[PDB]
RNA sequence: AUCGAGAGGG
DNA sequence: CACGTCCCTCTCGA
């Protein structure tokens, strides 16, 4: 048996699966779901350790440690690519706790850019809009530059330690 | 043919007789929503007969010493007689009988009175004279007030179509309509008196049951009424028309006005072997 | 309404008005009325609030009402027109009283 | 008004001998033609004919002929039809089958 | 033996809805045969003890779907087949009422 | 997607001879294919049997979507049908 | 990318599994054979959010089977890698002709063609690693590559990633 | 058996009709058709790459398929095609074709009427598909031109009146031309996507231009089968070679010199084989014959036999039939099935707790014993046939597994003589398994099935699964149908010998003494063990007929009828009155114990209940017939003797 | 074996 | 101009 929902280069023509209308599973309507490499880890985090306290009612290099034993508790041991997903983005959040995320997620989210880029823009770090665009050519006519660029320092500023 | 026209026919869950396409042939199998198992060919009193017995048999005058409920057949026909706000239900009763008797006769033209409905009452109130034992001398613990409200009350739950807006209730109304008919009839308040002599245990029991053998009578959703409609009308006809030898000639109506005129019949056709005009 | 005795040129002459319905009937079958006779039960005409009423009372589709053909003898005594619903009352041997429907079509 | 006549000439030849069938079946198949506008007759065209999905209207005459302006009209069969399920092998929503059976974590542990 | 056409009709007005089914298809042909999502034919290449599913030319390998019919039914659709007749076999629906 | 609210329903409220022939044997197959009891096994082996007990005792975790010409329906709990016959 | 789908999957469930603890072996199916899944078409189901709420709706008893169906609406984080979005990922494998890419669960592979042609294959070392005029790829450092197609094969969709460009390359 | 498939399981719910293109033909074909030889390589078993298995079906038993690998059973069959030379009329959709030439410009490829016309715009209005598509046809044939404007539109070529030769199509000019298959091809394809749409086709499933057939769909060997004993192919695979034979004449005779009067005979005896391959019991033709006719695709699907007869009605397992006799000491929902029929008629039963001892048991009785079983069906599921299995004996029975067993006492069973008129026709009896070769049923439910014991046969067949079990026993029970629908009357009821000794029975000169009395009074199963007070005593204590019969009428009974003069001191025991389960007086006859319309069958029935009833049934047959035994009943020609 | 032909039974 | 009830049992001939 296997899964089903409701409903290409990488310039925003995605699948019709990855549309930004995509319908909710209640039947209304609402935006696509894309997160940065880090919103993407506490997301992940969040619901597994949710789940971890539901299975009790029945740093830096060194909470790798720390998530295998989560994996190893509330996951089945086949799940491989779980495991390799938590490590990757481990390393490559820029963002660790929650109040940073948010206010990344707040000054994307503002500026209409369609969800891929907010999601794009999170978890590349890049210094130049010139190196913004040319990484993310979704954009390169939309925002302007120089807010890119202001954009883009508040990110350089906000990335945590 | 008949089974291949009337094969997705089936009662269905709102009571409604619909085909494959959801097309309404009947809005409640056999125009009353019952099933054929639960029918018995019992007899409706309140239509055929003198216009005088009829009187004798249903009606009763509390403004009386003649026409009044004896007190030995009431528990108080003596303190009900002449009683005038009662006489009122009983020509509530009485005026309900008639506006009976005289639509039978609108529907019936020939006057024929017995005919098949649900819930045999001929059967139920002998099943309960045995069961408490009636006693044809003593008298009956009724009022006035218990049988004709008892029985106006037991109407409104002999349902059919269940609904709650006006167009299915007054298809409620017009399914049980007939059925009521022979309710009133049987329950009229002289016969339950003098005739049947029912106690009040013994009617409110008659007037459970009543209820239930008709609800039970109530065709089901997914009765498959057309390929049983189809069988119905084909077994006899392929079944007559092989027991014909069992008295060899005799010919009769087999092969004469039956399988001809019901070939015909089915496939319609305009060039009909015998057109008749039979004008009164 | 006309009443033409016993011809009208097809000087199609009828339906030619927006705001009109151009009826037509013949001497020859008035001359007894028909809904007057046993087998011809109550025919009542629906008001559009009514259809659309009985419609979604009986959750129907259009469709899936019984029709009452344009032509019929008793369709045009009523002046039925395409759509609309006519009760039809008729003194059945099992209820006493059914109550049916017809569409126009 | 010809409805009734429709039962009347059919109720007239089934009470002569074998004098009994109940009103519901003969009103039911004479309503069948009836409710359609005019008489649809029992064969091959008149009511062979309908809307209905079309192997229902294949099993009954015309077979391969059917099958062909079905799929020359693009025709689609509802599946509502016994005839349907039948030719396809399920469990045709016919009495027994008019209902769909379910099962609530709700009732599974009430008698947990 | 035969349980023919006239037995069919007995078992529907009895409503003996899934005694029927078992009738027509455990006691007699019923098939698995597999359809494809968008074409809705046999073409679904059923590898199964590998576990490929392709109806290529409609170049489909998720869309796939196995269903209960009879043998008889599978021949009467290829048989129309044979004669330029699609009749696409689909799970899901389009009216209601 | 749309269905019906059990505050507005209008079904006869008994239970179909159709629907407790095909809950009884609904259970029964169930039963025989080694289910969870939920009543009292007194002292019965025919899953059948057991399911007449489950269906007298309403004991039957079951609900019964009846579907309605117009493709909405309303379900009905084997607990809450009254059980007539 | 890495979005949030609405899904939905379609159990079945044998009778002898009709208890109490009923619910519970239904989202341990559910998660059985879809947490560490992936398609293709939705992408590389990674971990079903939100256990708690998780609706099951009532079971359909199927017809002359006992075992009933339910369709498990959910919601989870998923993964399509798509052809145009850089993805900054660890190098994992490195081979003559190119090395591979550890970006999430999935492996993009990138060619030496697909390198500047300064990257020099260096055979010589324990870990073989690209050296050229900066930059040294060796066996596990962290690359900011460009995919450039997309392939899915089975329960599992590689790539094909290049360096060639500008902004791309070390960390 | 079939192994697991990963795909989901659906049911069948939407089934879109339609027409092939020949480029989707072209795009399913697992292979092309290009010999038209059998499968003879060498005549190896190995066949031929160009028909029969070039990648479709299997065509030896012990040979995968060449594209899903399952082999025989499981492998459905695939497609093949071959790539006609020229454009076919399909034989069907010939009138079809010509339906639409009559209605469209054979040169602009529009309509040859618009919604310009008011009777065009009226019949536009139809969305009825085919009922638009024939109120079209209807007023286009006549205007027999493209017209150019009359208050523009579109070229202006004159309308041919068509008709047809068989096959192929002609049309007046004022010229004698015999339309094209190409020529009509090629105006259906230019006619307006919403030109045709709106002629009762379809953009996608039905276009026009697939009438004509570019491409032809090869079927595979599962539905043109081959049988060895050597071999020899079906009927529609020689169809197939002689459909190639003539297209491959067309294909050479066409490439190199056109000799135009050749090309235009190939072509129209192509036509004929892809006319006759569909439907060979055309209009006019000869009708082709190979070595005779020949099978059309279309007689294989005639009603009466044929996907009528393959899939409104199959033949079954686990299905019997004997001839019948008449039991007087069975029960009414009873069938007396012969041991034999039990041995070979099994139940897959379900291995439980509540069965597993009995069920143990039945397998080391085996295939042999008659309380015993045939197979066992493992986890894995492959059978095990216990007549051959050496572990037929330690073998250890798991939970979950089916013990296919011998169907038991107290089984459900459908039962039924075969003009199966009725719902009552087929019944579901409990079995009940006894030696001698014949079903036995209770004398009573003959009238249902209208059977007598004159070499009449009634088939049997048996459920498979508990739930189609209690659909049996819940619904078709024999007792569930003693009052039937029909005429809303019992359909059962006392008949022959119980019904003659029943009157004589039940009378004042009939009287029973006391060693007759007690035999009777035992006979009764639910009988309560008191003997009634003598209707007569001290002289001799005597019974009454009617007065012992009670007994066997249920306490609780009240019944009233009333005969010609019948009083309420009944004269000549005159009609009948029951009261509580007690006759009364009047005699016994079949206006009481019949199938009346108030009968004792049908009051017993509703008052009581079904099986109530049944048992009653039984409780006169084995009284009633009891006493008949010892009082005795004869006829001779002194009976016919006034 | 498959098609055809025929004779019986209920 | 197309239907022409239902099953069941045997015999023989390319
Ligand atoms: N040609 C037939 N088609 C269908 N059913 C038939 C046919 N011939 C007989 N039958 C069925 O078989 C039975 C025929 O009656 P049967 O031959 O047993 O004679 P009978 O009535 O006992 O004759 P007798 O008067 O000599 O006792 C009926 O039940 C009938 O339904
Ligand atoms: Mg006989
Ligand atoms: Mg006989
Ligand atoms: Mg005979
Ligand atoms: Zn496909
Ligand atoms: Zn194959
Ligand atoms: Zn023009």
């Amino acid at each position: 048996v296997s899964t089903s929902t409701f409903q290409n280069a990488a310039t925003l023509q995605l699948g019709q699966e990855f549309q930004l209308k995509q319908i909710n599973h209640q039947g209304e309507e609402e935006e696509l779901i894309a997160l940065n490499l880090s919103e993407a880890r506490l997301v992940i985090k969040e619901a597994l350790v949710e789940r971890r306290r539901a299975f009790k009612r029945s740093t830096r290099e060194k909470e790798l440690e720390s998530i295998d034993v989560l994996l190893e508790q509330t996951t089945g041991g086949n799940n491989k690519d779980l495991k390799n997903t938590m490590q990757y983005l481990t390393n490559f959040s820029r963002f660790r706790d929650q109040e940073t995320v948010g206010a990344v997620i707040q000054l994307l989210k503002s500026t209409g850019l369609h969800p891929f880029e907010v999601a794009q823009l999170g978890s590349l770090a890049c210094d130049t809009a010139d190196e913004a665009k040319t990484l993310i050519p979704s954009l390169n006519n939309k925002i302007s530059d120089d807010e890119l660029e202001r954009i883009l320092k508040e990110l350089s500023n906000l990335e945590t330690l | 043919r008949l089974v291949k026209a009337l094969e997705d026919i089936m009662v269905h869950y709102d009571n409604t007789t619909r085909n494959s396409l959801g097309n309404v042939i009947q809005f409640i199998y056999g125009e009353d929503g019952m099933d054929a198992a639960h029918i018995e060919k019992q007899s409706l009193d309140t239509i055929g007969g003198s216009d005088a017995a009829f009187e004798k048999r249903y009606r009763v005058d509390l403004l009386n010493t003649d026409h009044t409920l004896d007190p030995s057949l009431l528990e108080s026909g003596s303190e009900i007689l002449g009683d005038l706000k009662l006489q009122v239900l009983l020509d509530e009763e009485y005026k309900q009988l008639v506006k009976d008797r005289k639509f039978l006769r609108e529907v019936f033209v020939d006057g024929e009175a017995n005919w098949p409905l649900p819930v045999n009452i001929r059967r139920i109130i002998q099943n309960a004279q045995q069961t408490f034992h009636i006693d044809h001398t003593k008298p009956s613990d009724l009022t006035i007030k218990d049988i004709v409200l008892g029985v106006k009350d037991l109407q409104e739950n002999l349902l059919v179509l269940r609904g709650k807006n006006e167009i299915i209730q007054n298809a409620q109304r017009d399914a049980v309509t007939l059925f009521c008919c022979l309710l009133r009839s049987r329950l009229a308040t002289r016969r339950v008196l003098q005739e049947y002599r029912l106690t009040k245990q013994a009617f409110d029991w008659v007037l459970s049951n009543i209820e239930a053998q008709f609800l039970r009578s109530v065709v089901h959703p997914g009765e498959m009424v057309g390929v049983l409609a189809a069988q119905s009308i084909g077994e006899p006809a392929t079944q007559m028309t092989l027991n014909t030898f069992h008295f060899a000639g005799v010919a009769s109506k087999k092969v004469t006005s039956g399988v001809p005129r019901l070939k015909e019949i089915l496939n319609v056709a305009k060039n009909m072997k015998t057109p008749s005009l039979t004008v009164y | 309404i006309f009443v033409y005795q016993n011809n009208i040129t097809p000087s199609k002459l009828v339906p030619s008005i927006p705001p009109a319905t151009i009826e037509t009937f013949n001497e020859a079958a008035l001359v007894v009325n028909i809904t007057h006779h046993e087998l011809v039960p109550k025919h009542i005409r629906l008001s559009s609030d009514e259809k659309r009423e009985l419609l979604k009372r009986y959750r129907l589709k259009e469709s899936q009402l019984p029709r009452i053909q344009r032509a019929d003898p008793v369709a045009l005594y009523l002046g039925l027109k395409r759509g609309e619903v006519v009760k039809i009352i008729r003194k059945s041997e099992t209820s006493g009283r059914y109550a049916s429907y017809r569409i126009c079509m | 008004a010809g409805r009734a006549a429709l039962y009347k000439e059919v109720y007239n030849v089934i009470a002569s001998d074998g004098s009994y069938v109940n009103y519901r079946h003969m009103a039911l198949l004479v309503d069948v033609m009836t409710t359609q506008g005019g008489l649809t007759s029992v064969t091959r065209h008149g009511f062979n004919r309908s809307n209905t999905g079309a192997l229902m209207r294949c099993s009954f005459e015309e077979t391969v002929e059917i099958l062909f302006e079905a799929g020359a009209s693009a025709e689609l069969d509802d599946c509502r039809g016994v005839s349907e399920n039948v030719i396809l092998g399920q469990m045709a929503p016919i009495g027994t089958g008019a209902f769909d059976v379910m099962i609530d974590e709700e009732s599974l542990v009430k008698y947990m | 033996l035969r349980f023919g056409e006239m037995e069919r009709d007995c078992m529907i007005a009895h409503g003996a809805a899934s005694f029927l089914k078992e009738r027509l298809m455990e006691a007699s042909d019923a098939f698995r045969v597999h359809i494809c999502g968008i074409c809705g034919l046999m073409t679904v290449i059923a590898k199964l003890n590998h576990n490929q599913f392709e109806c290529k030319g409609c170049d489909n390998k998720i869309d796939i779907y196995q269903i209960h019919i009879p043998y008889a039914a599978k021949l009467l659709f290829q048989e129309l087949m044979a004669m330029n007749i699609t009749p696409r076999l689909y799970t899901d629906r389009s009216r209601d009422f | 997607e749309k269905a019906i609210p059990k505050d507005q329903r209008a079904t006869t409220p008994y239970m179909t001879k159709y629907e407790r022939a095909r809950i009884l044997g609904t259970r029964a197959l169930q039963i025989s294919m080694n289910a969870p009891v939920f009543v009292d096994l007194e002292g019965e082996t025919d899953p059948l049997r057991i399911a007449m007990k489950e269906l007298a005792e309403k004991k039957i975790p079951l609900v019964i979507r009846r579907y309605l010409p117009d493709g909405s329906f309303e379900d009905w709990s084997v607990e809450e049908l009254i059980v007539d016959l | 990318m890495f979005f949030i789908k609405d899904l939905s999957l379609n159990i079945t469930l044998h009778p002898s599994f009709f208890g109490p603890r009923m619910k519970q072996y239904l989202k341990t199916k559910l998660l059985e054979e879809v947490e560490g899944s992936c398609t293709g078409k939705f992408g590389y189901i990674l971990c079903v959010l939100d256990y708690d709420n998780i609706d099951i709706q009532r079971g359909r008893i199927l017809p002359t089977d006992g075992s009933a169906e339910f369709n498990v609406k959910y919601r989870a984080v998923v993964f399509k890698p798509f052809k145009g979005e850089v993805v900054d990922g660890t190098v994992v494998s490195c081979s003559q002709h190119g090395f591979e890419v550890q970006v999430g669960p999935m492996k993009v592979f990138v060619t030496k063609h697909l390198m500047p042609q300064d990257l020099t294959f260096n055979a010589g070392s324990n870990p073989p690693s690209y050296q050229s005029s900066e930059d040294v790829i060796t066996i596990k450092s962290r690359i900011r590559v460009k995919i450039e197609g997309c392939i899915s094969q089975v329960s599992s969709i590689h790539a094909i990633g290049s360096i060639k460009e500008d902004y791309l390359g070390a960390i | 058996g079939q192994q697991y498939s990963s795909a989901p399981l659906r049911t069948v719910k939407e089934v879109q009709f339609g027409l092939f293109s020949p480029e989707e033909v072209r795009a399913i074909s697992v292979a092309k058709i290009r010999f038209p030889e059998t499968m003879d390589e060498t005549q190896t078993r190995a066949k031929i790459g160009g028909l029969n298995d070039p990648r479709l079906g299997s065509i030896d038993r012990n040979l995968k398929c060449q594209t899903c690998q399952e082999g025989m059973n499981e492998c459905p069959g695939h497609f093949g095609h071959i790539d006609l030379a020229k454009p076919v009329f399909h034989v069907g959709f010939i009138a079809k074709i010509k339906k639409v030439c009559e209605c469209v410009c054979m040169h602009c490829g529009k309509l040859l009427l618009d919604e310009h016309n008011e009777l065009m715009r009226q019949a536009l209005a139809i969305k009825d598909s085919k009922k638009r598509f024939a109120a079209i046809w209807t007023l286009c044939k006549t205007k027999m031109v493209c017209e150019t404007d009359v208050p523009s539109r579109g070229c202006g070529n004159t309308q041919p009146t068509i008709r047809k030769d068989g096959l192929k199509l002609v049309g007046s000019w004022k010229e004698l031309r015999v339309l094209s298959t190409e020529e009509i091809l090629n105006i259906f394809k230019h006619i307006s996507v919403k030109d045709f749409t709106s002629l009762g086709f379809n953009e996608v499933f039905s276009r026009p231009e697939w009438m004509i057939l570019t491409c032809l769909p090869v079927p595979p060997p599962p539905v043109r089968p081959s049988i060895s004993f050597q071999r020899g192919e079906d009927d529609l695979t020689f169809k197939l070679a002689d459909i190639l034979k003539a297209n491959i004449s067309l294909e050479t005779l066409e490439h190199n010199g056109a000799p135009h009067h050749a090309i235009e005979e190939a072509e129209s005896l192509l036509q004929f084989h892809v006319a006759t391959y569909m439907d060979n019991d055309i209009a006019g033709q000869p009708q082709a014959l190979q070595k005779s006719p020949v099978k059309s695709i279309r007689a294989r699907l005639k009603g009466k036999e044929g996907r009528r007869g393959n899939l409104m009605g199959k033949r079954v397992d686990f299905s019997a039939r004997t001839v019948i006799s008449g039991d007087p000491n069975l029960e009414l929902d009873q069938v007396g099935v012969p041991k034999s029929i039990a041995k070979t008629l099994t139940y897959p039963e379900v291995v439980t707790p509540y069965n597993i001892d009995r069920l143990t048991q039945l397998v080391r009785n085996g295939p042999n014993e008659h309380p015993g079983a045939k197979y066992v069906i493992r986890d894995s599921g492959d059978r095990i046939d216990l007549r051959y299995s050496k572990r037929a004996g330690d073998i250890q029975l798991q939970y979950g597994w089916k013990v296919e067993r011998h169907i038991m006492d107290n089984d459900p069973v459908l039962f039924n003589r075969q003009p199966s008129l009725h719902k009552m026709s087929m019944m579901a009896h409990r079995v009940k398994v006894i030696p001698y070769s014949t079903f036995r049923l209770n004398l009573s439910v003959t009238s249902p099935y209208n059977a007598d014991f004159d070499g009449d046969e009634m088939n049997l067949h048996v459920p498979q699964s508990e739930e189609t079990r209690a659909e049996l026993s819940q619904l078709c029970a024999v007792p569930l149908q003693i009052v039937s629908p029909q005429s809303n009357k019992p359909c059962m009821g006392i008949v022959q010998d119980t019904l003659c000794g029943i009157r004589k029975l039940t009378l004042r000169d009939t009287f029973i003494e006391l060693d007759q009395v007690l035999n009777m009074l035992y006979w009764v199963p639910d009988w309560d063990g008191v003997i009634p007070t003598p209707a007569i005593i001290k002289p001799k204590p005597l019974w009454s007929g009617k007065q012992i019969l009670s007994v066997a009428i249920p306490n609780g009974i009240h019944l009233q009828r009333f005969d010609e003069g019948t009083t309420l001191l009944s004269p000549k025991d005159n009609g009948m009155l029951i009261i509580d389960g007690q006759i009364i007086f009047g005699v016994v006859e079949k206006k009481t114990v019949g199938s009346s319309n108030g009968g004792l069958i049908h009051v017993v029935t509703r008052e009581k209940g079904p099986q109530v009833c049944a048992k009653l049934f039984g409780n006169i047959q084995k009284v009633v017939n009891f006493w008949l035994l010892h009082n005795g009943f004869s006829t001779g020609i002194g009976d016919t003797i006034a």
